[PDB]
RNA sequence: UGGUUCUAUUUUCUAGGACUGAUUAAUAGGGACGGUCGGGGGCAUCAGUAUUCAAUUGUCAGAGGUGAAAUUCUUGGAUUUAUUGAAGACUAACUACUGCGAAAGCAUUUGCCAAGGACGUUUUCAUUAAUCAAGAACGCCGACUAGGGAUCGGGUGGUGUUUUUUUAAUGACCCACUCGGCACCUUACGAGACUGGGGGGAGUAUGGUCGCAAGGCUGAAACUUAAAGGAAUUG
C-alpha cells in the first residue's frame, strides 16, 4: 500500500512537525511487513501562537506508542484481516484516540505498507480468500 | 550566566513550628551519614523530610562541624570528591571510545577546575601538601 | 575497652577515675540534588527514496546532451516500463531571522556511554574569584537607563477547553508573573583622550630620459629580372 506524492505534500505544512514512524512487524501469518506511520502535530482550538511545535519528547513519546499500538494491530491480524482494518481507516483512529493524551496531532495515516517475506504459497488459503472454484469443462465431439 | 540560587531567610530562628529537639537532629545527622551520605544529601534529607529548614539555624553549627565534632569527617572535601569522580569518570569513558574530542575537551575543563580548588584547599591544608589527583 | 570499692534486701539497684575553644552566607564563585532540555559528542542499530551498477522480462530505433551540435551508448536491444539484488553516499519537504555546541560546526529511528546548560532549591563549602603576553587542547562605540512585540527552555499561580475512568506517572492550549537565552524595534547618558607602506580624488601639458612604433606593390638585389600573387579594375 502507498500514498500517492501529492498527498503527503498536500499534508506537509510549516510551522508544524511531522512525527513519522515504522515498524517491522511479522503477522499471525509468516508474512512481514514494514509498515509505515505519519502524523502532523495539529494547533488547538483557542491557540493564539503560531508554532504548535512538539517538544522532541513528546515526538518520542508519540512515536513510542504509534509503534506499540500499530505492533498490537498486526500480530492479531492476518494479511486479509489486516486488508479490511486498513480499509476503513480505523488504525489511524485507534492512533489518534491513544496519542490525544500527548499531543492533538490531525491526520494521522499509515501511507505506505511494504512486504518483505511471504511465507509459502497455501492455494487453499487464496482459495478461501476469493471463493472455490474446479472444472470439468468440454470434451473433443470426435 | 544565570542568577539560580537558594533564599535564606532573614530570620535566623528555628520557625516556631519545628517542635523537634536540637539533639535528635543530631542524632539523625550522625546516623545518615554513618549510614554514608555526602553533606548535601544530609541537609535535603533533613530539610524534606524532618522538617528542618537548615541546621546551622536549628542546631549550634553547621552540619560539617557537626559531622566532625562527632567522627564522620570526609576524608577529602564533597566538592573536590564529586568533581574528583567525574573526572575519573570521563576517563574511563574516554579509554573506552577514543574519537571524542568533545569529551577530551570537557576532562581539560574539569581538570582545570580540579586544579583550583585543589590549591585552594591545600593552601588552606585542609588535605596535606604533596596531594596530587593521580 | 579495662580496673578499684560503697548500701540496704540465695541475687537486686548503685558513686567516682584514664585511654577540641568566633561571623556572614555576596541578584561573587564552586559542588550536590530534582524534573527536565537540545539537529552537543562517541559507539552500535534501524529506515528511507533517489543515483550508479547488475540479473530477469516486455517492446523496438533511437537515447543523451546542447543556443545549436559533437565525444558517448545502441538490433550482442540503448533509452522507456516492471520485478529484484548490490554498492557508496545522503538525511528531502517538516526547516524558522528557531535549537544546541568554546569555535570550526550539528538534522532518519532506537539503545548504550559519559557530558553540558537554564530553571527549582529554607542543600553544601566559604572567598575558593576576573583578565590576558608565554604554554596547552580543538580547529558608532561603552563602564550605560528603561522599555515593546514575538519566540525557545524552566518555574509559580489562575480556572476553562481539549484530556479523562481504580494499572504507573505524564500531557496540549489560554492568561498573568518570573528567571535565563537567539534575535529584532526603539529610547537616556557617558570622554570614548599572516610582515614588508607612500600620501588625497579627478584631470591637463610635455623641445627632458627610456622605450615601442613609419616608409612603401611583393618576388627583386650586386641584376630595372621570370613565374605567380596583390591592388585598382564599365579591355
Amino acid at each position: 500500500m502507498d500514498f500517492t506524492t501529492d498527498k503527503l505534500r498536500s499534508m506537509v505544512r510549516k510551522w508544524q512537525t511531522l512525527i513519522e514512524a515504522n515498524v517491522t512487524v511479522k503477522t499471525s501469518d509468516d508474512y512481514v511487513l514494514r509498515i509505515f506511520a505519519i502524523a502532523f502535530t495539529r494547533k488547538q482550538a483557542n491557540q493564539v501562537k503560531r508554532h504548535s511545535y512538539a517538544q522532541s519528547s513528546h515526538i518520542r513519546a508519540i512515536r513510542k506508542v504509534i509503534s506499540e499500538i500499530l505492533t498490537k494491530e498486526v500480530q492479531g491480524s492476518t494479511l486479509a484481516q489486516l486488508t479490511s482494518k486498513l480499509i476503513p481507516e480505523v488504525i489511524n483512529k485507534e492512533i489518534e484516540n491513544a496519542t490525544k493524551d500527548i499531543f492533538p496531532l490531525q491526520n494521522i495515516h499509515v501511507r505506505k505498507v511494504k512486504l518483505l517475506k511471504q511465507p509459502k504459497f497455501d492455494v487453499g488459503a487464496l482459495m478461501a480468500l476469493h471463493g472455490e472454484g474446479s472444472g470439468e469443462e468440454k470434451g473433443k465431439k470426435v | 550566566k544565570g542568577i539560580s540560587s537558594s533564599a535564606i531567610p532573614y530570620s535566623r530562628n528555628a520557625p516556631a513550628w519545628f517542635k523537634l529537639s536540637s539533639e535528635s537532629v543530631i542524632e539523625q545527622i550522625v546516623k545518615y551519614a554513618r549510614k554514608g551520605l555526602t553533606p548535601s544529601q544530609i541537609g535535603v534529607l533533613l530539610r524534606d523530610a524532618h522538617g528542618v529548614t537548615q541546621a546551622r539555624v536549628i542546631t549550634g553549627n553547621k552540619i560539617m562541624r557537626i559531622l566532625k565534632s562527632n567522627g564522620l569527617a570526609p576524608e577529602i572535601p564533597e566538592d573536590l570528591y564529586y568533581l574528583i569522580k567525574k573526572a575519573v569518570s570521563v576517563r574511563k569513558h574516554l579509554e573506552r571510545n577514543r574519537k571524542d574530542k568533545d569529551a577530551k575537551f570537557r576532562l581539560i575543563l574539569i581538570e582545570s577546575r580540579i586544579h583550583r580548588l585543589a590549591r585552594y584547599y591545600r593552601t588552606v591544608a585542609v588535605l596535606p601538601p604533596n596531594w596530587k589527583y593521580e
